[PDB]
RNA sequence: GAAUACUGCCAGCUGGGACUGAGGACUGCGACGUAAGUCAAGGAUGCUGGCAUAAUGGUUAUAUGCCGCCCGUCUUGAAACACGGACCAAGGAGUCUAACGUCUAUGCGAGUGUUUGGGUGUAAAACCCAUACGCGUAAUGAAAGUGAACGUAGGUUGGGGCCUCGCAAGAGGUGCACAAUCGACCGAUCCUGAUGUCUUCGGAUGGAUUUGAGUAAGAGCAUAGCUGUUGGGACCCGAAAGA
RNA sequence: AAAUAUGUAAGAAGUCCUUGUUACUUAAUUGAACGUGGACAUUUGAAUGAAGAGCUUUUAGUGGGCCAUUUUUGGUAAGCAGAACUGGCGAUGCGGGAUGAACCGAACGUAGAGUUAAGGUGCCGGAAUACACGCUCAUCAGACACCACAAAAGGUGUUAGU
RNA sequence: CCCUGAAAAUGGAUGGCGCUCAAGCGUGUUACCUAUACUCUACCGUCAGGGUUGAUAUGAUGCCCUGACGAGUAGGCAGGC
RNA sequence: GUGGCCUAUCGAUCCUUUAGUCCCUCGGAAUUUGAGGCUAGAGGUGCCAGAAAAGUUACCACAGGGAUAACUGGCUUGUGG
């Protein structure tokens, strides 16, 4: 996955998300893929339903198989849609967003600044 | 019909994570931690400190 | 025919409303409204008045009395909204408010008849006025210049920004 | 704006209804619409899907194709559903007593089936009968036996039967089809 | 490799079961303690430009 | 019916379906067969390969009737039989008073032998037949019995 | 020995502003409660005022702010210093037919098609019908000709559905259509050449890196429809010519 | 002898054990191919994704192209002519580059609210005549990519430096 | 950085006005402005997956639940006037 | 070892001709000439997937083309200055 980061570096930022931010982007956007639907989370029976199998009972079993990559992380990061974030509330923090984050733009591993940004975004 | 924010709305917040009621009891949020008097070694501070 | 049929017809029973979850909680006023506080009326027939604040009102309205003696307001309701709260406080500790509520400012009974179409106050009214507002000149007379700003009335001036000013 | 992946608003492809504008079949595919929804035998979902089915997607099937299905072990007392036409065939000179359920008989498959001690029925019988399809056995008539297959996937070294209206020799047998006139396919 | 994991499998059936057969990508580093004993940090700095001719 | 016409939908719309650049003209290739050795070559030789060319004898004057000679096969045989009578040959196979099929007031001219008749004799008139026909028939218990 | 900055965390508290109020009996998840119950918990209610009509709103004209090049066409590219268009009304261009392909609907189904004709009639209608004929039910070969079961109409792999066991996965059995594959059968080609004999006929039996638009428990016929094809004036208008 | 690009594999149509068929093959009961029986879930043999997968029939338009980065041929060169890969325009509006097919940003149902992209914030013109460190005075200053040009060569002009 | 090198024809173009410790050039830090883009909500349509028949509904290509999508010439198909 | 060490060295339909099979047909029988078939080569199309083909027009015609020349303009500036 590291080779695949390389190769769209210039079109994401990614970087190490901390469990504040996991929990929020969870709590505030976390949605599942139920039946090829879109799903609101907002319960822990629906968590159960479809992800109760690998012993994920609640969102914060969720939240803890993405925070510490389980042996399930791969399931359960699949059940998760992809998350919808905004625009950032603050802006980019940059004139010019598309240069590296080293170089002064926004784009490629910017790896602990990822939490402000996504906070941000949320 | 609505999807309704935790981290606002203490009652979905809480309906959610039931142990959330715990840590804002316990205030895990501002847990005091232990005192360790704990000295880096001189090589360390050289090392930092050098040209 | 000129027009066929509508082959379905709606149904013609009105629905009942779904059970609401919204509870009334009483209002939570400002910390510097408190009874005894001069107020500026900013709209109304008496914009720019000095005023005192008496009683919070169960329909939300604040109790005002900025007597006949000083400024020739009577008792009646204001909006919390309308009103700026001053710094300036007089004792309201010997006047008696309980008797004023809602009934006792209710106007009228309005048909679709009784109106005025081309073009006295209550004997009550006038004794009670007479007899809350007889208090508060006794502590308006208590301290200097007092009944002159109450009897004055309230305005901007020229290079006069309100959202530095204090009250 | 969005990277789609697929084409977007695609429809699925298959029938959803009889084209046809029977109001038997209609009634038909209600029936089974319900029993389909209602019970979880996938006997249900396969007739529904087959009363949709087009005159060349339900060719006829045969009562010698009946009794060789019969023939099979353990399934000499089943109940044979064709969902479509039973016709009539004279090679075959011997029937067992049976029960066949059909949309349509031929007056000489009925009067073989019926000859023979069995009994047809309609696919409401059958739904009254088995409701989920019990005891039953599905025949499909053969499909690529339609003449119009034989010219599919035309071309050279293929082996496919040309589209042509007259036959016989001076009709698309010379130069292209033998070495000695040109080249062969 | 198709026969190492037939032995793998073979010898978790008798002692440790779920012997992981499947292949994994390079997993990254854990925590280790680096030692300046014999190895004390030396400073490097960027070199002036020289023209060699 | 015109009103179920895609005429009908291209009402307003400039080409009527022709396309701007290629413009619907007269015969931009050619009427009928032209050119199929020359510009139609590849569909000529795709879809219709033998179409040049002669192969074979010439026949003047042919008579399709000196050719007439329907054939029937034996697991048809039996349906020449009516109906009312069949079941009851079918049950006493007898050498002696077996049923006669006469296949070319049927209007056939030759049996051949698709074969699994059952095993009741016949005597089967025809003016032509094949080996494994007579072959079943006889190893039936019937006979064949020609006729001009 | 402390503070403070910076960075980070809180399932910390709290004030101001804006937009939104979709749904319409109940059902759910919860919270607070000793319980009864209540609640910010599967989408707004409560209280109050004015007006009750041109007041809001619609239409229309104008003004103001910002924006807005003339359509159609050919074209890589049109507002073009490319062409047609002064204006308006009425007319004005993918049709019908013969023969067909695919698909679809319908009737009947190893058959199918009444309408050439006859009978009949309330008379170009409707109704009824014999013998033929067309296509299909057999292919193959230039042709003379010959002409489709070793077998449960074969074996193998998969296969929906069904059957049996089974708390439930699942495991067995049967497996139509369909797909791949190895065979068997029919005709052509090449070869082998028995009994027999008008001694040159006949061609049993067996075979093959050959070949067919075949068989292997039929699927067709007829009518109608959209689309597509060919001939026709053939979407409409248009030569210089020829007789 | 690279980089980029490119073929294959990562298993159930598999692996192992035993012994069945043949007219092929072997000196041979040796193999070859195809098999009968028997043993193989935490992972059935790397990751990520999978929007349903597989299959068929039939038919429209098109068969003048052009532009940008990079590679590249002829030519002094060309808004020239000719190739390669990709992305575009053609077929496409929208915000920005004053203006413009192709550049930047972003692709479009009808609306409301919030946040932004590229580009900007003296006035035209929405938005700091913001903050900070310097440089420059031109009797042809300069002022944003594509892009609407400038060179060799010079100056005790002035500023840093070896 | 500035100046010389540096010449073309109607009057004219950092877009214009103008700007000189800039409103120029290099660089840094923030705040702010606004797209049919992103987030949330409503409504329209389309596609997909579903629910709904033992006295319960205009009696079902109806009603309803859930999710996601929406640029378009030549062209194809569908529903309508 | 199924021509040339490998990578080039070549040719449809119709027609004629030859070889093969001694085979099929000439349709009212039959024999012998003659003719026609089936399998395999050759005779040739070099515009090489393959018409049988001389000019001229300053007397000219038509359908069109800015898919394309003969001015200006535009890019370029070898050459000229
Ligand atoms: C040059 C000579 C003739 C030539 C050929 O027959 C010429 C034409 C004649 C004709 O009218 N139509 C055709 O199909 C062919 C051929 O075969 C060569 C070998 C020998």
């Amino acid at each position: 996955t590291l080779e695949l980061l390389k190769l769209i570096e210039p079109y994401v930022a990614y970087g190490y998300p901390s469990y504040s931010t996991i929990r929020q982007l969870v709590y505030k956007r976390g949605f599942g893929k139920i039946n090829k639907q879109r799903v609101p989370l907002s319960d822990n029976a629906i968590i159960e339903a479809n992800l109760g199998k690998y012993g994920i009972l609640s969102i914060d079993d969720l939240i803890h198989e993405i925070i510490t990559v389980g042996p399930h992380f791969k399931q359960a990061n699949n059940f998760l849609w992809p998350f919808k974030l905004s625009n950032p509330s603050g802006g980019w923090g940059v004139p010019r967003k598309f240069k590296h984050f080293i170089q002064g733009g926004s784009f490629g591993n910017r790896e602990e600044f990822i939490n402000k940004l996504v906070k941000s975004m949320n | 019909v609505l999807k309704k924010n935790p981290l606002k709305n203490k009652q979905v917040l809480l309906r959610l994570n039931p142990y959330a009621k715990v840590f804002a009891a316990e205030k895990l949020g501002s847990k005091k931690a232990e005192k360790t008097g704990t000295k880096p070694a001189a090589v360390f501070t050289e090392t930092l400190k050098h040209d | 025919s000129a027009q066929k049929a509508p082959k379905w017809y709606p149904s013609e029973d009105v629905a009942a409303l779904k059970k609401t979850r919204k509870a009334a909680r009483p209002q939570k006023l400002r910390a510097s409204l408190v009874p005894g506080t001069v107020l500026i009326l900013l709209a109304g027939r008496f914009r720019g008045k000095r005023v005192v604040y008496l009683k919070h009102l169960e329909d939300n309205t604040l109790l005002i009395s900025g007597p006949f003696k000083v400024n020739g307001v009577p008792l009646r309701r204001v909006n919390a909204r309308y009103v700026i709260a001053t710094s300036t406080k007089v004792s309201v500790e010997g006047v008696n408010v309980e008797k004023f509520n809602v009934e006792y400012f209710a106007k009228e009974k309005l048909t679709k008849k009784e109106k005025k179409e081309a073009k006295e106050i209550k004997a009550e009214r006038v004794e009670d006025q007479k007899v809350v507002d007889k208090a508060l000149i006794a502590e308006i007379k208590k301290t200097p210049l007092l009944k002159q700003y109450l009897s004055a009335s309230f305005s901007l001036k020229n290079g006069d920004k309100p959202h530095m000013l204090k009250f | 704006g969005i990277d789609h992946t697929s084409k977007q608003h695609k429809r699925s492809g298959h029938r959803t209804a009889p084209k046809s504008d029977n109001v038997y079949l209609k009634l038909l595919v209600k029936l089974y619409t319900f029993l389909a929804r209602r019970t979880d035998a996938p006997f249900n979902k396969v007739v529904l899907k087959a009363l949709f089915l087009s005159k060349i997607n339900r060719p006829p099937v045969s009562v010698s194709r009946i009794a060789r299905a019969l023939k099979q072990e353990g399934a000499a007392n089943k109940t044979v559903v064709v969902v479509g036409t039973v016709t009539d065939d004279a090679r075959i000179f011997e029937f067992p007593k049976t029960t066949v359920a059909a949309l349509r008989f031929t007056a000489g498959a009925r009067a073989k089936i019926v000859k023979a001690g069995g009994e047809c029925i309609t696919l409401d019988q059958l739904a009254v009968r088995a409701p989920k399809g019990q005891n039953t056995l599905i025949l499909r008539g053969p499909r690529n036996s339609r003449e119009a297959v034989r010219h599919f996937g035309m071309g050279p070294h293929k082996g496919k039967a040309p589209r042509i209206l007259s036959t016989g020799r001076k009709f698309e047998r010379a130069r292209g089809r033998r070495r000695s006139k040109g080249f062969k396919v | 490799r198709v026969k190492a994991n037939a032995a793998k499998r073979a010898e978790a059936k008798a002692q440790g079961v779920a012997v992981q057969l499947k292949r994994q990508p390079a997993q990254p580093r854990e925590s280790r303690i680096v030692s300046t004993e014999g190895n004390v940090p030396q400073t490097l700095a960027p070199v002036p430009y020289e023209t060699f001719i | 019916p015109s009103r179920f016409t895609k005429t009908r939908k291209h009402r307003g719309h400039v080409s009527a379906g022709k396309g701007r650049i290629g413009k619907h003209r007269k015969h931009p290739g050619g009427r009928g067969m032209a050119g199929g050795q020359h510009h139609h070559r590849i569909n000529m030789d795709k879809y219709h390969p033998g179409y040049f060319g002669k192969v074979g004898m010439r026949y003047f004057h042919k008579q399709q009737a000196h050719f007439w000679k329907p054939v029937l096969n034996l697991d048809k045989l039996w349906t020449l039989i009516p109906e009312d009578k069949r079941d009851q040959y079918l049950k006493s196979a007898s050498k002696e008073t077996a049923p006669v099929i006469d296949t070319l007031a049927a209007g056939y001219g030759k049996i051949l032998g698709k074969g699994r008749i059952p095993n009741v004799p016949v005597i089967v008139k025809a003016r032509f037949v094949s080996k494994l026909a007579e072959e079943k028939i006889r190893a039936a218990g019937g006979v064949v019995e020609l006729i001009a």
